[PDB]
RNA sequence: UGAAAUUGAACUGGCCGUGAAGAUGCGGCCUACCCGUGGCAGGACGAAAAGACCCCGUGGAGCUUUACUGCAGCCUGGUGU
RNA sequence: GGCGGUAGGGGAGCGUUCCCGAUGCCGAUGAAGGCCGACCCGCGAGGGCGGCUGGAGGUAAGGGAAGUGCGAAUGCCGGCA
RNA sequence: GAAGCUGUUGGGAAGCAGCGCCAGAGAGGGUGAAAGCCCCGUAGGCGAAAGGUGGGGGGAUAGGUGAGGGUACCCGAGUACCCCGUGGUUCGUGGAGCCAUGGGGGAAUCUGGGCGGACCACCGCCUAAGGCUAAGUACUCCGGGUGACCGAUAGCGCACCAGUACCGUGAGGGAAAGGUGAAAAGAACCCCGGGAGGGGAGUGAAAUAGAGCCUGAAACCGUGGGCUUACAAGCAGUCACGGCCCCGCAAGGGGUUGUGGCGUGCCUAUUGAAGCAUGAGCCGGCGACUCACGGUCGUGGGCGAGCUUAAGCCGUUGAGGC
RNA sequence: CGCGGGGGGAACCUGGGGAACUGAAACAUCUCAGUACCCAGAGGAGAGGAAAGAGAAAUCGACUCCCUGAGUAGCGGCGAG
């Protein structure tokens, strides 16, 4: 929806928002999947009947033999022989429409904020990377860890903090995937990232 | 909202075909049964019978190649009035290969259907009817030259 | 290389099983197995002996490799973790909080 | 990997703006000796052809 | 001391029918306790061999020749040397 | 009121291997698998529960990707008759 | 290279409980079982006397840089060009050019000479018959990283002293074969026995973990028990009745079969099979509809007269964007 | 007398030579294909490279490689390709 909550060193400010409200499950899903779907490296070999050491030669000459029927030992009927069609490598990713990406983006930040998890901040008085400090804040700021953070900052000394932290997940602004985002129970970013975030889509 | 309960809203289903198993599908293995009907077949389209194909038709079209290959003539893009009055202002292959229907094309000829409205239609070619709406309320910018 | 472990041959405190708790100094280190020898996992061993050479053997309960992850060093603070400290001249090692 | 367009057949035969497929009438050519007026003449125009259209539609598909 | 080919599973009888037209196995009827050792070779369309005969596949191969096409080789005009 | 059925087409589901769910959850008061069952649920393929073995793994709900279920191929490898 | 200690269950804690801590480290591996803090690591960070690599940074050297007029000296020869025979190209003789050259004729030096698909004109392009040239690209014997990659019939042929054993004159062909247990504590002594092997004792949580020993299925061989059978005729079962034996208080249920009823195996292939047509000894494991590109119809969703990016670049290290 | 070569290297690369199966539901042009293979040579690469080019724009401006152009132009027993 819109009016979300700001919290700055000067109180509890509830901004407004523009983000939509209809959240269509499926695009959402197309999204995530197009991303655990590119990730996927193709990397699962079998040597086909193909590229196999066994040699060319014929067995028996099939005939008058009382045996069988067959050629090499790379036929597929011969335990050990070449994979019959055994997956090669390849990619498994693909092209998913830009306007689904954003889309997908809009509904994803709109729908944690509904529920009322997405807390806009800027006050971080963890001057460096020491994780005291940024559970300090946190405990301060409402989170006291009973629920997974999405922690979508511009500063790298940020990133230290909540960086080793379990519950927590840090994230670079532009960073903002469907995947992790819906992977979460809250969801916590700076004004700054905010900005960048209403730049691809505002 | 969390990870479980996205999955496709029940219409993706990759309900891949096993075609042998022991029942469905399964001996033959789909539809097959009788025999040439396990490397493949001819085409078919287009293609086998045995006889002399459907391929009995005749090559009217001339022109059906020359060693030189190519010749280098003018392209010719229709654009249609209709769409051309949708905006207005300044009309020129500018506009209409930015955003449009020209695509990087050669020339541009207005004309078609549709009630042109007033203004300066550069173009590159103009039909006999299409010069009477512009000329009803317009000016006719014609092509270069040189 | 690389194979070097935790303590040596001194005082060591052992939190493994069936000796956890005692306490003993460390006779035996073998690198290759990873493993040390103090006076803990005591078993008997009933064989006369593998070479006929010397007829008695020993019916004895010597002491049995153990493994090095278990034992642990220590000092007047009784068990404490490795710190390694360069000196004004050399390498040595301080426990805990505390020197050596 | 893409399919090849059957040249053959796109030099003797072009499709409608719709859905169907178009050649030139046939046996015109060399049978000819003296035929009717009226020959020639259906012979000169072309025509529709029903089902074998969709097969060679499977052939000019990138054209 | 200790094999073999073979082997759907077997609780594996005769006759007259019968059945894809030559039944231990289906009908009717007649015989007929269970298990084996030695011997014969009529049946189990006995075993072994995806019939050598025959036909089919726009299969394969060797061979012939005034089948086609082509090559070596040989004859030959011009030509460079 | 329809519901025999091969080639066929169409529909729904079960189980197998891996992936997200997982810095989680089940688990030596016993994991996977093996053995038994006249109990339980399902039309079914299967799922569950109980005893026994076994000795360290296993993995819901909801989704995703396949080297995905064998009785035969004089099929292959092994073991035994 | 930060951070743990007591209690409890157990053969054994890292499980379970109590209180605490580090975290630029909560990747993973191990330790008697399920440990951020016990061990090895991880984040971050430090390092080379010798060798190799090294314009990325610097310095130096080589080389190279101007106008107008006249002269027209020079500008790649068995070459161009032409023809005969051909190769390359999308070019299969075709209106066949261009590039290359096997045979023959055979030139000029900018008023030169090739070319823009026969050929001519016109217009424009370009300087052949000497040579050199980083980068972007190919590959993976080799080292590393990672995996909706295999987990010993898989995965390389080979996890194991394998291109071995073995087969072939030779080229060449080419296997099988991994696992005790946390620890070897791997079984002292006695008993029978030539030995192998067992039996008792001792070890271990466990010895149907005792040594090609984890789990240990099936075919297959065996011992004990219950039921059954020598007047019987059969695809071996199925329905009923009865008797025997076995679980339950009962009703009931289970195992077995005496008698009666009914009854032509499976798969394939066929007009048609139990068929005296095919295949199968038996078991267990291996085994057959896929993947890429393009097309087509259906379908879910986005956007709409628009829709969409390709290579690549920036970013990250299982983030996306341009 | 000095300088150098010889030979090896999984794959990769240029050059010299170069099939047939197969496809065209026969087959001989065509196809497979300059593929397989042979031989020589080079190196961490090779090849190629500053125009006697391209081609219609009084346009580009070495070579190489990726996408695209495009299954287009065109080639073809105008068949298969
Ligand atoms: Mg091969
Ligand atoms: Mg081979
Ligand atoms: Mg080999
Ligand atoms: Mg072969
Ligand atoms: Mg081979
Ligand atoms: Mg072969
Ligand atoms: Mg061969
Ligand atoms: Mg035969
Ligand atoms: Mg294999
Ligand atoms: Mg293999
Ligand atoms: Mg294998
Ligand atoms: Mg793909
Ligand atoms: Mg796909
Ligand atoms: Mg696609
Ligand atoms: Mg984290
Ligand atoms: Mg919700
Ligand atoms: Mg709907
Ligand atoms: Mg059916
Ligand atoms: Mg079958
Ligand atoms: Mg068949
Ligand atoms: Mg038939
Ligand atoms: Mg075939
Ligand atoms: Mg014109
Ligand atoms: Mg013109
Ligand atoms: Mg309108
Ligand atoms: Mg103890
Ligand atoms: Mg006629
Ligand atoms: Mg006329
Ligand atoms: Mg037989
Ligand atoms: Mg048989
Ligand atoms: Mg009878
Ligand atoms: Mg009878
Ligand atoms: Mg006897
Ligand atoms: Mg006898
Ligand atoms: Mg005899
Ligand atoms: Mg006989
Ligand atoms: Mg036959
Ligand atoms: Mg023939
Ligand atoms: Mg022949
Ligand atoms: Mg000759
Ligand atoms: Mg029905
Ligand atoms: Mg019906
Ligand atoms: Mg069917
Ligand atoms: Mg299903
Ligand atoms: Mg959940
Ligand atoms: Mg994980
Ligand atoms: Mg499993
Ligand atoms: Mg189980
Ligand atoms: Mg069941
Ligand atoms: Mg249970
Ligand atoms: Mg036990
Ligand atoms: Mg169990
Ligand atoms: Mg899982
Ligand atoms: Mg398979
Ligand atoms: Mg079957
Ligand atoms: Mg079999
Ligand atoms: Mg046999
Ligand atoms: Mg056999
Ligand atoms: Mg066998
Ligand atoms: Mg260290
Ligand atoms: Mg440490
Ligand atoms: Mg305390
Ligand atoms: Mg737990
Ligand atoms: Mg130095
Ligand atoms: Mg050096
Ligand atoms: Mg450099
Ligand atoms: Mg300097
Ligand atoms: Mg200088
Ligand atoms: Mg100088
Ligand atoms: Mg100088
Ligand atoms: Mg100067
Ligand atoms: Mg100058
Ligand atoms: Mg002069
Ligand atoms: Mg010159
Ligand atoms: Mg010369
Ligand atoms: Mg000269
Ligand atoms: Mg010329
Ligand atoms: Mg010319
Ligand atoms: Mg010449
Ligand atoms: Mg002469
Ligand atoms: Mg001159
Ligand atoms: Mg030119
Ligand atoms: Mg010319
Ligand atoms: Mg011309
Ligand atoms: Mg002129
Ligand atoms: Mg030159
Ligand atoms: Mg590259
Ligand atoms: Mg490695
Ligand atoms: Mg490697
Ligand atoms: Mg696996
Ligand atoms: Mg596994
Ligand atoms: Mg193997
Ligand atoms: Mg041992
Ligand atoms: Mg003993
Ligand atoms: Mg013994
Ligand atoms: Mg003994
Ligand atoms: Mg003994
Ligand atoms: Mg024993
Ligand atoms: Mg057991
Ligand atoms: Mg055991
Ligand atoms: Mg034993
Ligand atoms: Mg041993
Ligand atoms: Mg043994
Ligand atoms: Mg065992
Ligand atoms: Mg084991
Ligand atoms: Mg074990
Ligand atoms: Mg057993
Ligand atoms: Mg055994
Ligand atoms: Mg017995
Ligand atoms: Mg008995
Ligand atoms: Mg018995
Ligand atoms: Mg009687
Ligand atoms: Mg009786
Ligand atoms: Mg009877
Ligand atoms: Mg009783
Ligand atoms: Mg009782
Ligand atoms: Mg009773
Ligand atoms: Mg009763
Ligand atoms: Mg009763
Ligand atoms: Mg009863
Ligand atoms: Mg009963
Ligand atoms: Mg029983
Ligand atoms: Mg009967
Ligand atoms: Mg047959
Ligand atoms: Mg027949
Ligand atoms: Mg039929
Ligand atoms: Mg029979
Ligand atoms: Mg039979
Ligand atoms: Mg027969
Ligand atoms: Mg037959
Ligand atoms: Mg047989
Ligand atoms: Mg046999
Ligand atoms: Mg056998
Ligand atoms: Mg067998
Ligand atoms: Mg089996
Ligand atoms: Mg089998
Ligand atoms: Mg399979
Ligand atoms: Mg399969
Ligand atoms: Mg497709
Ligand atoms: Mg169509
Ligand atoms: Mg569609
Ligand atoms: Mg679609
Ligand atoms: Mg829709
Ligand atoms: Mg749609
Ligand atoms: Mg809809
Ligand atoms: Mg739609
Ligand atoms: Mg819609
Ligand atoms: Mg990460
Ligand atoms: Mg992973
Ligand atoms: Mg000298
Ligand atoms: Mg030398
Ligand atoms: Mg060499
Ligand atoms: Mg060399
Ligand atoms: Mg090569
Ligand atoms: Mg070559
Ligand atoms: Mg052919
Ligand atoms: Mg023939
Ligand atoms: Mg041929
Ligand atoms: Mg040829
Ligand atoms: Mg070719
Ligand atoms: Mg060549
Ligand atoms: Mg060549
Ligand atoms: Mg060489
Ligand atoms: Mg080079
Ligand atoms: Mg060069
Ligand atoms: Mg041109
Ligand atoms: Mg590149
Ligand atoms: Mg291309
Ligand atoms: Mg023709």
């Amino acid at each position: 929806m819109y009016q979300i909550p700001v919290l700055s060193p000067s109180g509890r400010r509830e901004l407004a928002a523009d983000l939509p409200a209809e959240i269509n499950p499926h695009l959402l899903w197309e999204v995530v999947r197009w991303q655990l779907a590119k990730r996927r490296r193709g990397t699962a070999s079998t040597k086909t009947r193909g590229e196999v050491a066994y040699s060319g030669r014929k067995i028996w000459p099939q005939k008058h033999t009382g045996r069988a029927r067959h050629g090499d030992i790379g036929a597929p009927i011969f335990v050990g022989g070449g994979v019959v069609f055994g997956p090669k490598p390849r990619d498994y990713s693909y092209t998913l429409p830009k306007k689904v990406r954003k889309k997908g983006l809009a509904m994803a930040v709109a729908d944690r904020a509904r529920e009322g998890k997405l807390l806009l901040v800027e006050a971080f008085a963890g001057v460096n990377g020491k994780t005291k400090e940024f559970l300090a804040w946190a405990k301060e700021a409402g989170l006291d860890g009973s629920e997974s953070v999405l922690l979508v900052t511009g500063n790298e000394l940020v990133r230290r903090a909540a960086r080793n932290l379990p519950w927590v997940v840090t994230l670079a602004p532009e960073g903002l995937n469907v995947y992790d985002i819906v992977r979460t129970e809250r969801l916590v970013m700076d004004l700054d990232a905010w900005e960048v975030f209403q730049n691809r889509i505002g | 909202d969390l990870r479980p309960n996205p999955g496709a809203n029940k219409r993706r289903k990759r309900v891949g075909r096993g075609p042998g198993s022991g029942h469905g599908k399964t001996a033959t293995r789909g539809h097959k049964g009788q025999k040439s009907r396990s490397g493949g077949l001819k085409d078919p389209r287009r293609f086998e019978g045995g006889r002399s194909t459907t391929l009995m038709r005749l090559p009217k079209r001339g022109m059906q190649g020359q060693v030189p290959g190519e010749i280098k003539r003018p392209r010719y893009q229709g654009v249609n009035l209709k769409d051309l009055a949708r905006f207005e202002g300044e009309v020129t292959p500018e506009l209409l290969v930015r955003a449009g229907l020209l695509k990087k094309g050669y020339r541009l000829k207005i004309l078609g259907e549709g009630e042109a409205k007033p203004l300066k239609v550069v173009a590159h070619a103009f039909s006999k009817s299409a010069l009477e709406k512009l000329k009803a309320a317009g000016g006719e910018p014609v092509l270069l030259e040189a | 290389r690389v194979k070097m472990h935790v303590k040596k041959g001194d005082t060591v405190l052992v939190a493994s099983g069936k000796y956890k708790g005692r306490v003993g100094k460390v006779k035996e280190v073998l690198p290759k197995k990873y493993a040390v020898i103090v006076e803990g996992v005591n078993i008997v061993k009933k064989a006369v002996r593998v070479s006929p050479k010397y007829p008695q053997g020993g019916f004895i309960e010597k002491e049995a490799p153990l493994h090095a992850s278990k034992v642990r060093p220590i000092c007047p603070a009784c068990g404490k973790p490795t710190r390694v400290r360069k000196k004004f001249l050399e390498n040595g090692k301080k426990i805990r909080v505390c020197a050596k | 990997p893409k399919m090849k367009t059957h040249k053959g057949a796109k030099k003797r035969v072009k499709i409608t703006a719709s859905g169907k497929v178009v050649a030139m009438k046939t046996g015109k050519r060399h049978l000819n000796w003296q035929k009717s007026g009226k020959e020639i003449r259906q012979k000169g125009r072309k025509f529709v052809l029903a089902k074998p259209e969709a097969e060679r539609i499977k052939l000019l598909l990138p054209y």
